[PDB]
């Protein structure tokens, strides 16, 4: 039982904008 | 005064102030939608990761100047406790919960822009050494 | 001088009487998070049991009162806790003491002093085991390699002794989905109250 | 003279009652760095666990108060700490006690007495291990090489004993990116206050 | 007041309020009928699992955002103690007793809808920090 | 006097005074941009390493007269805590954070120039033995 | 007679509460050399850990106050220290206690009672190791050479004898070396400030 | 090793609500 | 122990694209 | 009955605070040979 496998890494094959709409700061 | 402490506190509870950046992209993998954010943006000082109102909060990590994934500091904002406001800004991010991960990249990381020299998160409140 | 056999039997026929128990009622069920509820959490800190230390997680979802009607442990709260011992061979999970919940919107703090679990509630955070076999074996291996090259048990027994002196260690990634079994009633009476609307 | 079996069982049905716990509220959330926050640091001093001694690092980025609103631990601050023991075989990281943060712009000092970590929060500073195998083996090797050149049970067991008497040591380069888990609430109330603007 | 605590308490004991969702499907295996629910539905906040009045109560697990089956919190409602109201909402669920299992899937999981920012389960009662 | 201590202190807080040297070059490796300085310059006494305002502070080392890389003493200046003022001057430097490194070379190292015999960093304030 | 299992678990659920800590401010930052600063030094005396004794070094470059504004430990000052223990197998550096700094222009003295280091700040002065293998082996070697010539245990006794003599460390005179200031050093009573 | 509890078989998936529930 | 990396100077470049200012 | 592990860790987080030190000045520097100076010598006795 050697070591430790690190957490997953994202797959970027398909990369995409986060903001489908513009967020608002409610203060 | 107690009333002064209350005004300053409210004033301050308002700054994520400043020119905003929305230029964020993310990996898109269907297995990982359950922790995808609805918005990510910043202030050039702090970065907000917004999730659906009733979604479980995943955890967020930053890729530091050093090259390493790093645990930053952050607090939640919003009526629905669904926005993670990270006390820092960065070129690249990871969102994680269990074995789900979503990469998030800042396409307009501009350290150098957006500092405030006030000692608080706000341009309008300042930290004073007694 | 009564018979020993007789006494031993008389003794074994004499039970410890258990006390009856009286039911009562919980005082503030709308303002209490009671024993046995789960607080689902996502770890902030990575975990490695090589050196005792501290851990954090952030509450993943709201937790409501004993009756399910009032939100008391808020999603996004930070929990600080400690991992102060390590693991033994035959173990793949470690005891974790979660100490305080701190709501960062609000300032509400409570010492929960409760044990960390799985997502399904069993005891200890599961992790990945590093058995350190090579380090636990290299001395004997190297030495015997001469003994062999010296040619063309007690060492072995000493080896196993040395093998047992170094423990495996446990790792678990940052951001793991994990839970807390609430060990004791958590009374929010002195902090929250109710109003319409 | 009640039954022993019976008593053992009655005892095992008698739990230790845990005390309920009362929530409260944190006093100065805008002027406190609370438990569990991370102070990212870059090491000034190189580190070598051969001889116990001291370490420094300089805070890498600002750390804000419990509510995120006030900058309290300032980027650029120096932290002094100590590494007073070493590593054992099967370990590649070492316990680090960070003692005080000193702001060199300002003079604010606070004793954080907190444990160093990785960038991702796990305990102890990772480093590069030197197992000192040669020094831990050369005696036996040299000796047996004669015993063999006399080819031309307990030595080996003595060897392993000697092998265990010297520890591996850990090194970590200067300027490493590393972190500090705040162990205890840090109250800046007596030092900073707030004003517009 | 003691009378005020009673009115607020009754008021609150009423909210599973809100637009409801009924869009649920389940695995159908004859061996598992003994723990099948009669109704599953939600509020967009809490989820109800309803069983026959005198049936044994099985136990319910959620599939979390992390991908893992997870133990949620929940209380029973009803005169017959046959409804498990889970304090949460989710895409997918398991109902278990012994080696019996029923899969239950939510065909309209919409985190993001249905939040209330009240501090209680109800839109009409609010949590107040003393 | 308390007012005297204040004037002397302010006066002093102003000297990085003196003819300046800007003759610095650096290794250029794209993997290391995240810790590159925006400016490096000196006084012939102290050396300033200036980073973008919100960048993470990397650490700085000097190549001593002995030939060895060496940990110097230094404090940060600026409203943005983004300038490291090393309390010394040198032919050569390393900037380091984690495994990132930037070599910085001084093309006009002139020990011998720029000393002040005042006992302080400033030409205008002097250290006095009580 | 409460359950032992139950008690053991309750006890493991009861943490040692850590005290909060209050920030304060340093009194004389322009007149103090604070913990953590480095004093670069060049050793006067050669060093050899065979016999416990003393070391000296001369401050290589000025060291300024907490805020960087006042020169406090002057270049050219002499530091006297001690090396009172040796090295073990598996070590190539030794603990060094620096005791007093003495400015020979001025007379200022301060007991720094601080640990010597590398130029990069890690603990102990590095040096060159002499393992004394021959001396640690010659007995057994000589003896067994008869045993060999006899026939044409001891080994375990050998290793024992092998461990009784330590390696020793040497470091050349004039080495570039440092001191980690262990405790705040207050010059308040010795120096003051004036224009100009 | 430890075998986990059964997983449903979805071959036949079916609506839960044959009728609309009511909140009493 | 392997020491930290060393810079690669193949491409050496001026640090100051503009002249800095001392704001004190 | 607080946790042993918890105590052991709390204890390891509690440093021995070192006392600050005050500089002074040497009384008769022209009439003192101070620590650290060397006296070169030629042995008389074997």
């Amino acid at each position: 039982s050697s070591g430790h496998k690190p957490p997953p890494e994202p797959d970027w094959s398909n990369t995409v904008p986060v903001n489908k709409t513009i967020p608002v700061d409610t203060q | 005064a107690a009333d002064k402490k209350r005004i300053t506190q409210k004033l301050k509870q308002t700054a994520f102030a400043g020119a905003k950046n929305y230029q964020y992209v993310m990996s898109e993998q269907p297995e990982m939608r359950s922790i995808q954010p609805v918005h990510v943006w910043d202030n050039y000082r702090f970065t907000r990761f917004e999730f659906p109102a009733n979604a479980e909060l995943p955890q967020v990590y930053m890729i530091s100047a050093s090259g390493k994934e790093t645990l930053p500091n952050s607090h939640v904002v919003g009526e629905n406790r669904n926005i993670i406001e990270v006390e820092t800004v960065a070129k690249e991010w990871r969102i994680r919960l269990g074995d789900k991960v979503v990469g998030v990249r800042n396409n307009n990381f501009a350290p150098g822009r957006g500092a405030v020299a006030t000692g608080t998160a706000s341009p309008d409140v300042r930290r004073v050494q007694i | 001088e009564t018979s020993e056999g007789s006494s031993a039997l008389a003794k074994n026929l004499t039970p410890a009487r258990l006390k009856a128990s009286r039911a009562g009622v919980m005082a503030n069920p709308s303002l209490t998070v009671p024993k046995g509820k789960m607080i689902p959490c996502g770890t902030g800190t990575e975990l490695d049991t090589t050196v005792p230390g501290q851990v954090s997680c952030r509450v993943s979802q709201d937790v409501y009162s004993a009756d399910g009607l009032v939100r008391l442990i808020d999603k996004g709260s930070w929990v600080d806790g400690q991992i102060t011992g390590g693991i033994k061979d035959g173990q793949a999970r470690v005891f974790v003491l979660w100490e305080r919940i701190r709501n960062d919107q609000d300032g509400t703090i409570v010492n929960i002093d409760s044990a960390g679990t799985n997502s399904l509630g069993s005891a200890g955070i599961p992790g990945q085991v590093d058995a350190h076999m090579w380090e636990r074996l290299r001395g004997a291996i190297m030495i015997s390699l001469f003994s062999d090259t010296l040619t063309a048990g007690q060492l072995a027994s000493e080896a196993l002794r040395s093998y047992m002196s170094i423990p495996p260690t446990l790792y678990d990634q940052q951001g793991d989905a994990v839970s807390i079994f609430v060990a004791r009633d958590l009374d929010f009476s002195g902090v929250y109250t109710l109003a319409d609307n």
